[PDB]
């Protein structure tokens, strides 16, 4: 985390920050329970760039030996180079509210996921969404795990969402 | 570290070798051969260093003097002579009415040597002046004795043959303390001999009743004049009754090492335990004459038949010392990579326990 | 002659060995002559074809088991900065990809096998197994070893570092 | 009191002491006799049932089949030098094929 | 009280013992201190005779004394 | 201030004189060429006392003990010998090398001796009798210079590579391999006396000073010229805290223990200085250098 633009960390033992393999010596490690907050600041509107891939064999469908599965892949060496800037290009690493500064700015411009990175065993438990505190403010995070006819609907529903494309799509 | 667990050859420079024994940490061994010659090979250096031509009789046994120039030598012609570790000649010549049994220096007092005569008290001869002072013994005095310093010298140990032990000083010779060993169920026992440490102040006693066993050089003085026989462990061997030549004390100051005569079975046990814990396979023929361990590093070295069978420790250094940031090593879990990614004017000069027994200053490169 | 530089300075070398003598059933339970009889048929000499090399002072004949290699595990992300250090410290291609997906690192750890060579024209062919639910490489031979040649296996790359072997059907590189 | 824990042994020297009175071996046995023959059997046990549990983590199973113990006298040899002319039952026989015996083509 | 017990490598250890605490609870005491088993040790004043099952003031022996603890080998 | 002052200008070899040691013991020098020839010289007087000559071609490295009694010299005839200080003649052997020998130097013990050529490898021999002992892979690359440490436990093996390695005496195998990324060529390495420290003479215009504690570089020691040839080094701590090495600016420059400083320039060589020698009791310092100067300068001095 943090070897590439696209990666952004910060350390928790003695808090050294680290970003492309260069590490200066910041703030205070954290660890054994401890929660780390992060609240990603952009309550307004932005925009960035989501999608450009670079190669099209490698995104292909057949059979593996019952079942089909999506080659749905990303590249590197393309992507990296379509680089750019956002708005609100800040991956604040709180502590549960108190902050000891942002990190490392200058954020790759895309589709954020929060990223949790570990380096040996280590167990770690979440709590994400449009919220504060509490998880329970949408539906509490569905497994959608039922007999009943909503789980037959749902899966007809996702058996569409691909079908239009892959009736509009033409298959080589 | 433990005892020692390979086996090393031979060590003979020359045919014949008759008494070894370690200095003070294992440097040169001193060959009395069996030609009325002296001489000395090297250890942990596999050479030779001197060879001294004393007499024409043979000699039996050796020892060197406390500030390494004497090579002293229980002769088996009664030449009582001071040869010179430096030069090989003779530095003091004189002649003992009864024979040496074993020779030793205090490591605080080389003019005083030790003197075991047979028949008679012992007798120090005084290096200084060339004059002997007859030991005060009790009882009779036509015994076997065979006299011993402590571990610092400043007591000194004589064993009779009746069964009677004496304790008196090194220098003043003021005999306070006598000892009676047990006497068995029926019958009395001699002594054959003691033998010392360098840790502990413990002794070994091999007596005529076929058991060794064990006394400290503390409970004599403090008993007073002669107390009731108590010792730690009566060890002895049980299935072949194997009598007792020559042993000594170890090289750490906890193990306990005895020797066989012909049957080669070199036993070792340990002060805290005695239980046995390794036996030593000896080729069968030969029979043994000295034992000595390196007194700082677990190893044993008996010499026998003018031949020395060395069981050692045999090490070289393992391929993944080549430096400390590189290993050769082996495993099958992913690799833990690293997780934290003056000027002065000063010129440079700086360059068991320790006992007196040093200053050899025998070693000829060419 | 203390007088009069001689070439060939830069050497990179890591062990220094080098010297110019070089004077040379079920599966699962067959673990034991891994470890125990698998240490006197083979000797470590200076080899003729490039660097050192493990040469023979026994003979192992066709369908033997031999060795298994053990080393560094790792991952491929790892390999970025290994090969970067191999750069730095002057250390060989020793990316034993056993799959894309691990690599058997033998620049921190690794075993006696590290000393192989390639070549052409080589005496053995690799093979791997899975014992106790692991995957080792063990191999096994195909011809009788004679006293006083050096394990070889073909690396079998598909068509810059040159292989000198001086063989005739040498292909002068990995391929 | 016990006599076996006087040498840490496990195998009885009692039950040895009497079994040798009683078998007429000879009429006067000394006292070390009975202890050191509990020693060996002691020792010849443990070698024995050392490779038997070897041989039953081998197939991963708990219980240990006389098989195991047939594969483990037989493939060890000095055992095979010792226990030379005695069978096992339902030992079976450890796997072997001649050298010449094995057809092979392109 | 206190008295010493002289071993054998050469080490001195000071203990307390009451002038009715039985020797067996002595060596119980020892054991538990530093885990040398009583079946290890025997007492020995001055090459005289010294019991585990008796106590202290049965033989009447004087503070600040030293008592020899000649070694002795388990069971 | 180094007051290091030319009294005696030395001048009796032919080819080179390349090769000046002040042995431990100071008391005469023993100064060498690609001659095949061993002129003993004076060192408060510079008398010649005589020329010990028998191998067939020239020397590489020249060094005798502690007590300077055995004497080896690197003859490249495939042999090494040991001249007697006071007579004269081959005292022993050193055969073994198949090639020429360029390095050779003895033990502060003066118990082993150490040589080595071109066979990547380096051996020792008995010092009473001369035969086969071992012969341990040193580098892959001719070693420059060897020598044992003051202690006589360890080798510090110096090669064109630039990897420097202590060998350990007590196997034969090497304890630290302070690797360089760059790998810049050594030409001479020296112990101290505490057997921590390491002086390779690197040929890239800088005495890497190298600490085989922990594996890490140590200041940068310019001033100099260090490109080609085998520039040795010595210590000098009579007068005061200063080493001396060689030069390939054709003169003689010390430095300091940590400092980085140019404490002393001795000019007046007219070639690269390819050796540095230092008195151990006095503030005297001999130069050896190329063809091109053929003479040892005595730089006497008392502080
Ligand atoms: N003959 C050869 N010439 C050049 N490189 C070789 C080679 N044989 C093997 N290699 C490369 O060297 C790497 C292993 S390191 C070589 C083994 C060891 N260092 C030795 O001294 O022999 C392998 O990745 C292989 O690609
Ligand atoms: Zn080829």
């Amino acid at each position: 985390l943090g070897y590439d633009k696209f990666s952004y960390s910060w350390r928790s033992k003695k808090g050294t920050k680290f970003h492309q393999s260069i590490g200066k010596h910041y703030s205070s490690g954290y660890g054994q329970g401890d929660v780390l907050g992060f609240y990603i600041n952009l309550p307004e509107d932005t925009e960035t760039a989501k999608s450009l891939p670079d190669t099209y064999k490698d995104k292909a469908l057949i059979k593996f030996k019952s079942y089909l599965y999506f080659e749905e892949k990303d590249f590197v060496d393309k992507a990296e180079k379509s680089l750019k800037q956002t708005p609100h290009s800040e991956i604040i690493f709180y502590k549960n509210g108190v902050n000891q500064g942002v990190a490392y700015k200058d954020i790759f411009e895309g589709v954020y996921f929060p990223a949790i990175s570990l380096y040996k065993s280590c167990t770690v438990s979440i709590n994400f969404g449009p919220c504060f505190k509490y998880p329970p403010k949408d539906l509490t995070y569905r497994p959608m795990s039922d007999m009943g006819w909503g789980a037959v609907v749902e899966h007809t529903l996702a058996d569409v969402l691909y079908h239009v494309e892959t009736e509009v799509d033409g298959r080589r | 570290q433990n005892y020692p667990e390979e086996a090393d050859g031979t060590l003979d420079c020359i045919s014949m070798a008759l008494t070894c024994t370690f200095n003070r940490w294992g440097t040169l061994l001193a060959v009395g051969c069996n030609d009325g010659r002296i001489v000395i090979w090297d250890f942990l250096t596999r050479g030779i260093a001197k060879i001294i031509s004393a007499h024409i009789h043979p000699v039996c046994s050796l020892c060197w003097s406390r500030d390494g120039h004497k090579l002293v030598s229980a002769s088996t012609d009664n030449i009582v002579s001071q040869w010179d570790v430096l030069s090989g000649d003779c530095d003091q010549r004189f002649r003992f009415p009864s024979p040496i049994l074993k020779v030793q220096y205090h490591p605080r007092d080389q003019n005083k040597v030790l003197v075991c005569p047979m028949k008679s008290a012992p007798v120090m001869l005084t290096l200084s002046d060339s004059k002997h002072v007859v030991l005060p013994v009790d009882d009779d005095s036509d015994l076997n004795v065979v006299a011993s310093f402590d571990r610092r010298g400043e007591y000194i140990y004589t064993g009779n043959a009746k069964g009677k032990i004496l304790v008196l000083k090194t220098d003043s010779q003021d005999l306070v303390a006598s000892f009676r060993v047990t006497t068995g169920t029926s019958n009395t026992t001699a002594i054959k001999s003691i033998e010392f440490a360098r840790k502990g102040s413990c002794f070994l006693i091999n007596t005529a009743d076929r058991i060794i066993r064990v006394y400290d050089g503390r409970e004599i003085l403090t008993c007073g004049r002669d107390g009731e026989p108590e010792p730690m462990q009566k060890l002895q061997d049980l299935v072949n009754r194997t009598p007792w030549k020559k042993c000594c004390f170890s090289g750490d100051g906890e193990y306990i090492v005895a020797g066989s005569a012909r049957q080669h079975a070199l036993y070792i046990w340990e002060k805290s335990i005695g239980n046995l814990v390794k036996i030593l396979h000896g080729t069968r023929g030969e029979l043994l004459l000295d034992v000595a361990w390196h007194p700082v590093r677990p190893i044993i070295a008996s010499i026998s038949s003018g031949v020395v069978s060395i069981w050692a420790q045999n090490q070289v250094e393992n391929w993944s010392a080549f430096a400390p940031d590189f290993k050769e090593l082996d495993e099958n879990v992913e690799y833990e990579e690293r997780e934290s990614e003056e000027d002065e004017e000063v010129d440079v000069t700086s360059v068991d326990e320790e006992l007196e027994d040093s200053k050899a200053l025998l070693y000829l490169p060419i | 002659a203390r007088a009069e530089v001689h070439l060939r300075k830069s050497a990179f070398d890591m062990f220094n060995f080098l010297a110019s003598k070089h004077r040379q059933l079920p599966m699962p339970m067959r673990f034991r002559h891994l470890k125990k009889t698998s240490k006197e048929a083979v000797g470590v000499y200076r080899s003729p074809i490039h660097g050192r090399g493990l040469f023979c002072k026994r003979n192992i004949d066709a369908g033997e088991m031999v060795i298994e290699y053990a080393g560094n595990v790792i991952r491929s992300i790892q390999t970025d900065k290994r090969e970067k250090y191999y750069d730095s410290k002057g250390i060989g291609c020793y990316m034993f990809r056993i799959d894309d997906s691990e690599v058997v690192d033998a620049t921190m750890h690794g075993n006696a096998a590290r000393f192989i060579n390639h070549s052409c024209e080589p005496n053995c062919y690799s093979r791997v197994i899975n014992i106790d639910g692991q995957k080792h490489i063990v191999i096994f031979a195909m011809r009788k070893i004679y006293r006083g040649e050096e394990l070889t296996y073909d690396y079998k790359f598909p068509i810059k570092l040159p292989c000198n072997c001086g063989a005739k059907k040498c292909r002068k590189f990995l391929n | 009191k016990t006599r076996s824990s006087r040498a840490g042994l496990q195998f009885p020297v009692g039950r040895v002491h009497r079994l040798l009175r009683k078998g007429n071996y000879a009429e006067r046995v000394g006292a070390g006799a009975p202890v050191y023959l509990a020693a060996v059997l002691e020792y010849l046990t443990a070698e024995i049932l050392e490779l038997a549990g070897n041989a039953a983590r081998d197939n991963k199973k708990t219980r240990i089949i006389p098989r195991h113990l047939q594969l483990a006298v037989r493939n060890d040899e000095e055992l095979n030098k010792l226990l030379g002319r005695v069978t096992i039952a339902q030992g079976g026989v450890l796997p072997n094929i001649q050298s010449v015996l094995l057809p092979k083509k392109t | 009280m206190q008295i010493f017990v002289k071993t054998l490598t050469g080490k001195t250890i000071t203990l307390e013992v009451e002038p009715s605490d039985t020797i067996e609870n002595v060596k119980a005491k020892i054991q538990d201190k530093e885990g040398i088993p009583p079946d290890q040790q025997r007492l020995i004043f001055a090459g005289k005779q010294l019991e585990d099952g008796r106590t202290l003031s049965d033989y009447n022996i004087q503070k600040e004394s030293t008592l020899h603890l000649v070694l002795r080998l388990r069971g | 201030k180094p007051n290091y002052a030319l009294k005696f200008t030395l001048a009796g070899h032919t080819k080179a004189v390349s090769s000046v040691k002040f042995s431990p013991n100071g008391e005469w020098l023993a100064s060498s060429s690609a001659d095949k020839l061993i002129k003993i010289w004076g060192a408060y007087d510079g008398k010649f006392e005589k020329t010990i000559s028998g191998h067939k071609l020239g020397i590489s490295d020249v060094a005798w003990s502690s007590d300077s009694n055995l004497l080896v010299s690197a003859s490249d005839d495939k042999t090494l010998k040991i001249w007697d200080v006071s007579s004269g003649k081959c005292l022993k052997t050193l055969k073994g090398h198949s090639n020429y020998v360029f390095c050779c130097n003895f033990n502060p013990q003066s118990n082993l001796i150490v040589s080595g050529s071109f066979d990547e490898s380096v051996r020792i021999w008995d010092v009473k009798t001369g035969k086969c002992l071992k012969t341990l892979p040193a580098h892959s690359d001719p070693v420059s210079a060897v020598h044992f440490n003051r202690d006589g436990s360890l080798i510090v093996s110096s090669s064109y590579d630039g990897l420097c390695r202590i060998w350990d005496t007590a196997s034969g195998q090497c304890l630290k391999t302070l690797i360089d990324d760059d790998n810049p060529p050594v030409s001479f390495v020296k112990f101290s006396p505490n057997g921590k420290y390491i002086l390779a003479a690197t040929l890239d215009n800088t005495l890497k000073l190298w600490d085989y504690s922990k594996g890490k570089c140590l200041k940068t020691y310019t001033g100099h010229k260090n490109e080609k040839y085998c520039i040795f080094a010595n210590f000098s701590v009579t007068g005061g805290k200063w080493i001396v090495s060689g030069s390939e600016d054709n003169l003689v420059y010390i430095w300091n223990l940590q400092t980085k400083e140019i404490v002393q320039k001795l000019q007046g060589h007219t070639d690269v200085v390819i050796s540095t020698a230092c008195h151990p009791t006095e503030n005297i310092i001999a130069s050896a250098a190329l063809e091109n100067d053929k003479t040892i300068k005595l730089w006497k001095s008392d502080c």
